[PDB]
């Protein structure tokens, strides 16, 4: 064994001699450290799945939000520090809503997306030019599904740095690194709103090396038609016991 | 905070259990507060201070162990929710509210980390026409406790054992009197106890009717009742 | 001879200071315990069966179920000191008190019963003494392993690791 | 940033707290050492703390925290009753009290809390009762019933064995019976050192006092020798 | 931290202060940081109000910034409200309430010096007051400051009695100086004030008989002098 350091490891807010802000380097290692969060995109509409983890029979699942509405049309899932996230969904759902008054439609969910990122890009404590209130890097990282009458269904992954991607199926949390490279063989433009419902499931049975239930996964999607809902217990397991029987085809 | 641990708390509980020495007893009838004075020179002058004990209101009083300017920082802002409890309501400030409106102040910098936490420990002595005679504590860690007997600073642990032991339910004020004294017999680091290094104080059931008298003692009084027992 | 005040007086005394509420007076009552077994560097024969008499019988009233973890919090001190001030078998009731273990049921559609009211001091007695006594046929055929409460399982793990290291 | 984990620490130390959801009807209990001899009986008992008519609050920590706590939200509570004319549901008074221990981390860098809280009752008409915790973090959660505080792991053991959601504690007597047996486990006198009180339909909060809580000990501690 | 600020008044010249029976007096000297300055153009003995002075020992520029935020606040607090001057109990509650405020306040240090304050108010008499960097502050017989302080505060001691006429404390706070001084020792290295009777002399007006003029008066280079040869 062994260690390795740099003498510009901790540097809070300032600049290794590579350009490499660490302090937020690492605000991006811990996405990689929390609960399991998945999201895949179909034209027929985009499902958002989690591991719930419940601790107790008490404990009655379900105080376990970690997928949450913010327009009819525009869910996202969470994986991290679900607490720390209560400020930067009030102000999604606060810009999703103060866009439809000030203009008589519904938010685009690439702006409704950037908007979210442009929050956590007030990062600091001392900043001359234009002020950044707040203290810290926004420790959760998003994924974000919707649908906009422009550009189809979207599924976008806001990081706590305050940029994004559009990945057209994405992991994050504890399996992501794994659950990613599969995610990356199995997904074709042509998937079908019910194929996706269980790939998620398939893919959250394996990065978690268990068997699953409804208290422990909790299935949510986004339609054109019926809006975003989160599936209740009970289509959440006959979409799982459809997948008992699915894989014990071959 | 390691364990759970209050730190610059511990700091200055300690720093309390230095400085001053005072005791509260509440009677059946009456309620007595009592300090020793701090290391002093020939040249001092005696009569003047009243250095540690303060009075709040004509109904309450309290007694100070800790760091005079620090207790006088608090004590002027608590003779102010005094009169503005009046000023509001045309009534006079109850106890535990008083007391309340202390505690949450001194429980502000136990937490807004920022600004330095408080010496000083309070016992309240006070009469409110809800619950009878009180008798309060104060330390910086923001809490409060009710007791018909207690005691605060250097030597604490040893005069709360004496006040276990001679205390009784149906005890009058006079009887408190001494009780408080007698029990400055063992906690006193100066070998035998004057009029000089003493502060006295008493709330009774008035010099008259049915109400409630103040009392900071003069020099002179406290040399009288002194004469009871303790010197003579 | 000098003081002439009968044994049954200190037992008295005893008995007198245990207020199951006053703790400072629980802890007074069984450092008179302690002084007991610590009273055998001294004659009577029969008197160290008065009080070996009385013992089975207050450790009864004491521990025998309605236990605190104020009176735990005490006994467990005891446990952990006096075999190491006085050889246990000064006494024949006293140790073959605790090692009577009629505590540590099976199986859970009742509320199982009750507690470690037992395990973590009759272990920290095979703790202090750790080679001496330890003649314990029973206790490995009587051990649970079964049982469906964190506090007990978590425990009889404990004792087994002492009995072993004896 | 850790500082969070250390006053979760406080909170273990701190005065037992616990609480138990019914068929209808809901409970807590929780406090410290009797009375160190002198201490003044009648003026502190104030364990469980109402914040509105229908809605109470026990807490596991520092005494001295829990009371800038239990006044932000006996605020809220009425702040909410006069600008939407509606008490507060139990949901939204807990969550705005875990959302402000959360706010005691993330901005200017101030020190967390050093208490969980439980909180129960009725929200307003509806006769559902609920119960929430939460921690220093910002973290609130639904309960079927809980404890937090000092050997709070020997009770939410205990609790997980004697409670069923199958079949909850219908009998407003015995909702209680149970939530004496799993304090004395880890209390340290008993009747004398720990309280409790009791909330019904409707905004009908009736704290329990001694005496009613000595026809308990002494008729638990019967059917328990019984063997 | 306080600490190192006492410190800086435990050395800085000495300083002392008696109260008697019909009078108060403080005095320090007047070392001259050169003989090309005029010793005339600095006081260490300034007047606060017309019935209250004060001197100290230590850091000069502390002072000075003391000694008119102080005059200030005599009005903004006082005068402007209820008429009358304010009484030296409480003057001197809001100078220790000024340097217990650099205290405890953060990107300032407190002040280097120690003040006696010397007064006399209708309602409590004669009193002598100490204020210290902590803010904290004491009522004294008589007391001394600065390096001399432990000689000197042995010496008043010894001869301070509570039946003391003005006259014998000046006597008194002049050997005590002479122990300590560190330059010459004349009427232009000595500063002494008094806070005594009346001084109408002083007024400036003559027409209400109601107000009598200032109490605070401070000794000439001469009246020092004068009181230096029956010594």
């Amino acid at each position: 064994m062994f260690l390795t350091r740099s003498e510009y490891d901790r540097g809070v807010s300032t600049f290794s001699p590579e350009g490499r802000l660490f302090q937020v380097e690492y605000s991006l290692e811990a996405i990689k450290l929390g609960s399991t969060a998945i999201g895949i995109a179909t034209k027929e509409g985009v499902v958002l799945g989690v591991e719930k983890r419940a601790t107790s029979p008490l404990l009655e699942s379900d105080s376990i939000e970690k997928i949450v509405e913010i327009d009819r049309h525009i869910g996202c899932a969470m994986s991290g520090l679900t607490a720390d996230a209560r400020s930067m969904i009030e102000h999604a759902r606060t810009a999703a809503v103060t866009h439809n008054l000030y203009y008589d439609e519904d938010i685009n969910v690439e702006s409704l997306t950037q908007s979210v990122c442009d929050l956590a890009l007030r990062f600091g404590e001392g900043a001359s030019g234009e002020e950044r209130l707040m203290s810290r890097p926004f420790g959760v990282a998003l994924l974000i599904a919707g649908h906009d009458a422009d550009d189809g269904y979207q599924l976008f992954h806001a990081e706590p740095s305050g940029t994004f991607y559009r990945y057209n199926a994405k992991a994050i949390g504890s399996g992501s690194e794994g659950a990613q490279a599969e995610l990356l063989n199995e997904w074709h433009s042509s998937l079908t709103l019910k194929e996706a419902e269980l790939l998620v499931l398939k893919i959250l049975k394996q990065v978690m090396e268990e068997k699953l239930d409804e208290n422990n996964a909790q299935l949510s999607c986004i339609t054109k038609q019926d809006g975003f809902k989160i599936y209740d217990n009970e289509k959440t397991a006959e979409l799982i016991k459809e997948l008992k029987e699915k894989e014990a085809a071959e | 905070s390691p364990e759970g641990r209050l730190y610059q708390v511990e700091y200055a509980l300690e720093s309390i259990s230095h400085a001053g020495t005072a005791i509260g007893i509440m009677a059946s009838d009456g309620i007595v507060l009592a300090a020793e004075r701090k290391v002093t020179s020939t040249l001092l002058e005696q009569d003047t201070s009243t250095e540690k004990l303060y009075k709040l209101n004509d109904k309450i009083a309290v007694a100070v162990a800790g760091l005079t300017a620090d207790a006088e920082i608090l004590i002027n802002t608590a003779r102010i929710h005094a009169q503005n409890y009046l000023k509001t309501y045309n009534e006079d400030i109850p106890v535990e509210i008083l007391v309340r409106r202390l505690s949450d102040i001194k429980q502000g910098y136990t937490q807004h980390g920022g600004l330095r936490p408080f010496g000083v420990s309070f016992i309240y002595a006070g009469y409110d026409d809800r619950y009878g005679y009180q008798l309060y504590t104060s330390n910086p860690s923001g809490n409060y406790t009710g007791w018909k007997a207690i005691s605060v600073g250097a030597n604490t642990s040893a005069a709360q054992t004496l006040l276990q032991m001679d205390y009784k339910d149906d005890m009058k004020v006079d009887d408190a009197i001494e009780l408080a004294l007698k029990t400055l017999s063992k906690t006193t680091d100066s070998s035998a106890l004057t009029y000089d290094r003493l502060e006295f104080a008493t709330i009774r059931k008035g010099a008259n009717d049915g109400e409630v008298y103040q009392k900071i003692f003069k020099p002179q009084e406290i040399k009288d009742i002194l004469v009871k027992t303790g010197i003579t | 001879g000098f003081c002439e005040l009968n044994m049954s007086d200190l037992f008295e005394l005893c008995e007198s200071y245990y207020n199951k509420d006053d703790k400072a007076s629980m802890i007074m009552s069984v450092e008179i315990v302690a002084g007991l077994v610590c009273g055998s560097k001294f004659m009577s024969v029969s008197d160290l069966d008065k009080r070996d008499t009385f013992i089975e019988n207050f450790l009864a009233k004491c521990l025998d179920y309605e236990l605190n973890h104020d009176a735990f919090e005490i006994w467990s001190t005891l446990a952990w000191w006096l075999p190491a001030v006085v050889d246990l078998r000064r006494s024949k009731t006293f140790f073959c008190h605790f090692i009577n273990a009629d505590g540590m049921f099976d199986r859970e559609s009742d509320a199982a019963t009750h507690q470690t009211s037992k395990i973590y001091m009759l272990r920290s007695i095979l703790m202090s003494m750790e080679f001496r006594a330890p003649d314990v046929g029973k206790l490995f055929d009587e051990l649970v392993f079964d049982h469906p409460y964190d506090q007990v399982r978590q425990a009889v793990a404990k004792l087994l690791t002492t009995l072993v290291q004896n | 940033i850790f500082q969070v984990e250390y006053a979760l620490e406080a909170v273990k130390r701190g005065t037992c707290a616990v609480g138990v959801k019914g068929k209808n009807c809901v409970v807590l209990g929780c406090e410290r050492r009797s009375t160190l001899k002198l201490q003044d009986t009648r003026i502190t008992p104030s364990k469980v703390s109402k914040i509105d008519s229908h809605v109470v609050l026990s807490f596991s920590g520092l005494n001295a925290d829990s009371r800038i706590l239990i006044e932000k939200a006996r605020v809220e509570a009425q702040s909410h009753r006069l600008t939407l004319e509606d008490p507060v549901t139990v949901e939204y008074l807990t969550r705005y009290v875990a959302g402000v221990q959360q706010r005691y981390t993330q901005s200017g860098g101030v020190r967390p809390f050093g208490v969980s809280t439980l909180i129960a009752g009725f929200d307003p008409r509806d006769d559902e009762p609920k119960l929430y915790q939460t921690e220093p973090s910002g973290i609130y959660s639904s309960w079927s019933a809980q404890t937090i505080g000092r050997n709070s792991k020997t009770v939410r053991e205990f609790l997980e064995k004697n409670y069923d959601r199958k079949e909850p504690p219908a009998t407003v007597e015995e909702c209680v019976k149970l939530t004496v047996r799993s304090l004395l486990e880890v209390v340290q006198t008993g009747a004398k050192n720990i309280e409790i009180t009791v909330v019904k339909p409707d905004s009908d909060i009736v704290a329990l006092s001694s005496e009613e809580i000595n026809q308990y000990v002494t008729q638990i501690e019967q059917e328990k020798q019984e063997q | 931290q306080i600490d190192y600020a006492l410190t800086a008044v435990k050395q800085g010249v000495t300083s002392l202060g008696i109260k008697a029976t019909n009078g108060v007096v403080i005095a320090t000297e007047k070392k001259s940081s050169s003989p090309l300055a005029m010793s005339e153009t600095l006081s260490k003995v300034s007047l606060l109000t017309p019935d209250i002075g004060a001197v100290y020992s230590g850091m000069g520029p502390d002072y000075r910034v003391l000694v008119d935020k102080s005059r200030k606040v005599a009005h903004t607090s006082y005068k402007r409200i209820y008429g009358e001057y304010p009484p030296t109990k409480l003057l001197v509650s809001e100078v220790a309430k000024i340097m217990q405020e650099a205290t405890q306040s953060g990107g300032v240090r407190p002040f280097g010096v120690s003040l006696l304050i010397a007064g006399h108010d209708e309602f409590n008499g004669f009193s002598l007051y100490q204020v210290d960097p902590s803010g904290s502050y004491f009522p004294w017989k008589a007391t001394a400051i600065g390096k001399g302080s432990v000689a000197a505060k042995t010496f008043l001691e010894k001869r301070w009695n509570d039946e003391l006429e003005l006259e014998d404390a000046i006597h008194i706070a002049l050997l005590t100086l002479k122990e300590s001084v560190e330059g010459e020792f004349n009427g232009d290295t000595i500063e002494l004030a008094i806070i005594g009777d009346e001084n109408p002399d002083l007024l400036g007006y003559t027409g209400i008989p109601t107000d009598k003029g200032p109490r605070f008066r401070k000794l000439t280079s001469q009246e020092i002098n004068d009181r230096l040869e029956a010594l």
